[PDB]
């Protein structure tokens, strides 16, 4: 579809690396007792990799010419899901990470010792600082707006 | 009392017990859901 | 005024002067009085936007459920065939809340900026507060009383609240909202949110 | 001062005077040093009280009852996995809120002494209580028998503390007990009476 790219489901080098995993997964399973956990275990483990390739195939990856999925960063609607929608996520949890650290800084900032307070954290205003990253984006776009975020 | 909580924040345990609370947030999360390769709830 | 958790102080930057004031502020946006400026324009737009949006994906259902007037449903209502294709009505729509907007932008910065009419220069708009512009805006004459103003910021936080919660029931059972609460009333012990899943 | 103590011939611990009811004390590991601590720890412990209470009660009394032919109640360890009217998501939902706007009503009392003593709704209804954890009012009061001498009122809530910790004893036992053995409260009190040597926990 994409630079030549084949659809995971279409794909047989796909079924056949599932083939693989399979009959070596049962070569061990071969060796113990049915009534034994081992053979359970193995079991569960050959189950696990049915629906992991079920599931690959649903979500509609495109395999490459070796049979294994490849992501697509473009930005191409078909597949925001497997770059974009994570990197926002990632960016909204560093930009919380981030404003609670400065909010914090900048709270202890004003006392006479702020040393002693970096090297034994207190507990209470910490609690109460971390809560407010839930609204980072819109404190940092007005902050920005007013002129606070810089120092001169 | 006040001796014992002054130690408990100090900068090495909160850490261990802050990184033990996140390690064992995300191995469940990767129990409850087994493999992740794209998002696809949308 | 009013509290909205018994036991807890309110914050300093809250006065009371304020319409619908009742010290609801525990992340700390509003420390600043521009941020509450600002926040308090958005907060009268969204809101009196949504109260519109709810009436009219509310309305139609019951009056259709009624049986006098069959009207397709608010999620379905964009693929019915209209007399012009929806790309000219959207063009049209953007024209028209570019000018609009922009004209309360500017009086959002400069208040008795843009009261005077730009082509039959003998019309203009009374002086005024910001957010309420009354004079042709307020055709009826009613007084913009303080209790008004509470009762209208009220409704539209009640408002907000009710399409929030059509979008996400809407989006968790594909059923409507009047047919939800149908649904709901045959029997209330099994037909709530913990029933299903 | 010269009260009795849990071990006769040693030294009480400063920050436990003896004005609180049921003070004996004891308090060997100080988890109780800091003032603030004290007032959470009574409160912790007046609610610890009546809860179990209520549980004791409610487990020895339909078991007992069982016992004779009056009633026919279940277990009381297999009473959650029986079916009912609605699923049981739904009643805990329905108890979370209900009993989370009494919880959050108490916790703000608590923080603040005096500021949820009136009816929200109708302000002439009020509650006449002036101590932190007695409620009073005509709703947790109705009787009157709360207000008096201070002399009576600790006497009486000495008495409520000592039988909630015997309360609190009585169902930590019931739960040991039954997973233990496999068996009713009821059915190993009679079994050991029978046989008062022999029939222990060392069976
Ligand atoms: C408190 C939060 C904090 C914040 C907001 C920043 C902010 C920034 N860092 Mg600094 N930094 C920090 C802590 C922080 N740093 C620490 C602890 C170290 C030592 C490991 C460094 C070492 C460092 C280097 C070597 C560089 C930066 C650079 C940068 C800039 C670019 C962003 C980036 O490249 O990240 C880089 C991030 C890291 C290397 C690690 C930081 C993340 C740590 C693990 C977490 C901080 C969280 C803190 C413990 C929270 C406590 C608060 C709580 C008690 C309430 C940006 C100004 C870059 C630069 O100069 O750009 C101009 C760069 O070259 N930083
Ligand atoms: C706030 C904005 C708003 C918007 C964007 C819409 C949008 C729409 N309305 Mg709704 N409507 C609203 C508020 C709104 N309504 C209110 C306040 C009421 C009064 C209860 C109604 C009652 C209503 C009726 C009675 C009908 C529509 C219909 C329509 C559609 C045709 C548009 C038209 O012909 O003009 C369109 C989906 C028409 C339709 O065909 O719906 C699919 C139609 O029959 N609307
Ligand atoms: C019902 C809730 C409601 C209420 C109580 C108010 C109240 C107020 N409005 Mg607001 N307003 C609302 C919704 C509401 N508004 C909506 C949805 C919009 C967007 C169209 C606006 C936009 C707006 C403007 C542009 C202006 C006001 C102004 C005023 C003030 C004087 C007018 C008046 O007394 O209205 C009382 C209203 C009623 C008794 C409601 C009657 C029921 C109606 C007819 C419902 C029809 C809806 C149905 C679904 C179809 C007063 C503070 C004026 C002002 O402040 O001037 C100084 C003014 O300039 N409002
Ligand atoms: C503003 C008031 C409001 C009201 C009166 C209702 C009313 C209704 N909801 Mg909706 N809902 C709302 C807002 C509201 N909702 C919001 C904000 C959300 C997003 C969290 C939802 C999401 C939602 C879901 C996911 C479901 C309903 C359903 C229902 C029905 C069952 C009630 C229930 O199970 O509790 C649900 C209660 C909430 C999620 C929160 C409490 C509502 C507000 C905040 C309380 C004040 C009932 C007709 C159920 C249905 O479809 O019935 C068949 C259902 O499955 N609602
Ligand atoms: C259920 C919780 C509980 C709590 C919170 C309290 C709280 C309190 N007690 Mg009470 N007490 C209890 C149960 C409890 N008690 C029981 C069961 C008994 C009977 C043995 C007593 C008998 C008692 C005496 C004799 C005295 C007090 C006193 C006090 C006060 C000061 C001591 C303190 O700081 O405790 C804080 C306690 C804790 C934070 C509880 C948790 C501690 C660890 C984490 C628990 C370890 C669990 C346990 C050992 C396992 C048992 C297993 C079970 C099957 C038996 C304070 C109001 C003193 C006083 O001044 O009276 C007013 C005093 O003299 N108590
Ligand atoms: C402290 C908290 C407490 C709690 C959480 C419970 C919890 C419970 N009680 Mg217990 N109970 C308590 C204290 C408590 N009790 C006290 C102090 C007493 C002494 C009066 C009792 C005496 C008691 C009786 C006599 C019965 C229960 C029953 C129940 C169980 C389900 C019924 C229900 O909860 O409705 C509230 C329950 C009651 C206060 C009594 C009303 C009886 C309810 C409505 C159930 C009747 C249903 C019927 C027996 C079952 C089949 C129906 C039929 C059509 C087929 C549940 C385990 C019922 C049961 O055993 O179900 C398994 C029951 O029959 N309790
Ligand atoms: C076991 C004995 C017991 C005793 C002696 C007390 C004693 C007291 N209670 Mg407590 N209480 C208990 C158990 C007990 N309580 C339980 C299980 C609960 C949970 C429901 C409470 C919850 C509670 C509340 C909510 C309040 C009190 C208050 C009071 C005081 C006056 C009320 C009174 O008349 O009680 C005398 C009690 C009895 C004569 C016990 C016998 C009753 C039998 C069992 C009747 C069968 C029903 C007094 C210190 C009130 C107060 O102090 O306000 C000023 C108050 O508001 N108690
Ligand atoms: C609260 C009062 C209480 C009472 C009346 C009883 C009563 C009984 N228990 Mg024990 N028990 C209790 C507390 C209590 N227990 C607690 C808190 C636990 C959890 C550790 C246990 C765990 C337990 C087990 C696992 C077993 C018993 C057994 C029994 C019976 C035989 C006695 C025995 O072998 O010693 C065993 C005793 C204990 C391990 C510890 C009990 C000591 C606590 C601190 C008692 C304090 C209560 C009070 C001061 C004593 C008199 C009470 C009176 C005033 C009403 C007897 C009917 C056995 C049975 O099934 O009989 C056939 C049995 O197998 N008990
Ligand atoms: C505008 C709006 C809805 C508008 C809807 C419209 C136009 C609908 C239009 C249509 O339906 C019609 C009419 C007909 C259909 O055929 C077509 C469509 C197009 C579908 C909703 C806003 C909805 C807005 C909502 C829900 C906002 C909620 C905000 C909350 C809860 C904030 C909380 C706090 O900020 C405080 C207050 C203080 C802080 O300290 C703490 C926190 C917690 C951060
Ligand atoms: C709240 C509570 C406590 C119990 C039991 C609580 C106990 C035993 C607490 C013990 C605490 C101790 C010993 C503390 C000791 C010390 O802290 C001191 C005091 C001082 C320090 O210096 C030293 C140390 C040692 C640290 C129990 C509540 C039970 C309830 C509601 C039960 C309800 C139900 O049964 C019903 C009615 C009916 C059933 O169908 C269902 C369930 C739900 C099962």
């Amino acid at each position: 579809d994409i630079s030549g790219l084949t659809p995971c489901k279409d794909s047989k080098q796909f079924a056949k690396r599932e083939k693989q995993q399979i009959k070596k997964l049962e070569s061990s399973l071969k060796l113990y007792a049915p009534e034994s956990a081992p053979a359970l275990a193995l079991n569960a483990q050959i189950e696990k990799t049915k629906r992991r390739f079920d599931n690959y195939g649903k979500y509609g990856l495109l395999c490459g010419s070796d049979g294994l999925p490849h992501l697509i960063v473009n930005g191409d609607q078909r597949h925001w899901g497997e770059f974009i929608t994570p990197g926002i996520l990632f960016l909204y949890i560093a930009g919380w990470i981030g404003w609670v650290g400065r909010s914090y800084l900048i709270a202890i900032s004003g006392e006479k010792k702020p040393a002693m307070k970096e090297i034994i954290i207190d507990v209470p205003l910490a609690s109460r600082i971390i809560f407010r990253g839930f609204i980072w984006p819109v404190a940092a776009y007005r902050e920005f707006l007013n002129g606070d975020l810089i120092a001169k | 009392m006040r001796d014992l909580k002054t130690y408990l924040s100090v900068a090495p345990v909160i850490s261990t017990l802050w990184f033990a609370a996140l390690a064992g947030l995300l191995i469940e999360i990767n129990r409850l859901f087994p493999d992740a390769l794209i998002f696809p709830f949308f | 005024k009013g509290e909205w958790l018994p036991g807890l102080a309110s914050p300093d930057y809250l006065t009371g002067s304020l319409a619908g004031d009742n010290g609801f502020d525990p992340l700390g946006l509003a420390e600043d009085p521009e941020n509450l400026k600002w926040f308090v324009q958005a907060e009268l737009v969204n809101g009196r936007w949504a109260m519109l949006g709810v009436a009219g994906m509310l309305l139609p259902e019951v009056f259709t459920k009624i049986g006098i007037i069959n009207v397709p449903e608010w999620y379905d209502a964009g693929k019915e065939q209209y007399f012009a294709s929806s790309s000219t009505l959207f063009v049209i729509e953007f024209i028209l809340f570019h000018y609009v907007e922009i004209r309360r932008w500017q009086d959002i910065k400069n208040p008795g900026s843009v009261n005077q009419d730009p082509i039959f220069k003998q019309y203009s708009l009374p002086k005024g507060e910001v957010g309420y512009p009354g004079g042709i805006f307020n055709p009826l004459n009613f007084a913009p009383t303080q209790e008004a103003k509470e009762k209208e910021l009220a409704n539209g936080r009640l408002a907000m609240l009710a399409f929030l919660g059509f979008v996400v029931q809407h989006n968790v059972t594909g059923k409507g909202p009047f047919e939800n609460l149908l649904q709901h009333l045959s029997d209330p012990w099994h037909n709530t949110i913990v029933q299903t899943f | 001062p010269d009260r009795p103590i849990w071990f006769p011939g040693s030294t009480p611990p400063e920050w436990l005077d003896g004005s609180l009811p049921g003070d004996f004390g004891f308090d060997p590991l100080g988890l109780s040093s800091d003032p603030d601590s004290l007032k959470w720890n009574v409160q912790a412990e007046i609610v610890h009280c009546r809860w179990a209470m209520l549980g004791a009660a409610g487990i020895f009394i339909p078991e007992f009852l069982t016992k004779i032919g009056i009633l026919n109640t279940p277990s009381w360890y297999t009473a959650g996995e029986q079916e009912y009217f609605t699923d049981k998501t739904t009643l805990f939902v329905v108890e979370l809120i209900l009993i989370g706007w009494a919880e959050g009503r108490r916790w703000a009392d608590i923080i603040k002494p005096g500021s949820v003593n009136t009816d929200p709704v109708f302000p002439n209804n009020k509650l006449t209580g002036t101590d932190v954890g007695y409620p009073g009012g005509l709703w947790f009061d109705p009787l009157g028998w709360g207000s008096g001498s201070p002399a009576k009122l600790k006497e009486l809530r000495t008495k409520e503390i000592k039988n909630g910790r015997l309360a609190m004893l009585a169902v930590m036992g019931a739960w040991f007990q039954h997973i233990y053995t496999g068996t009713g409260p009821i059915d190993n009190l009679f079994a050991h009476l029978a046989d008062p040597g022999h029939a222990t926990i060392f069976a």
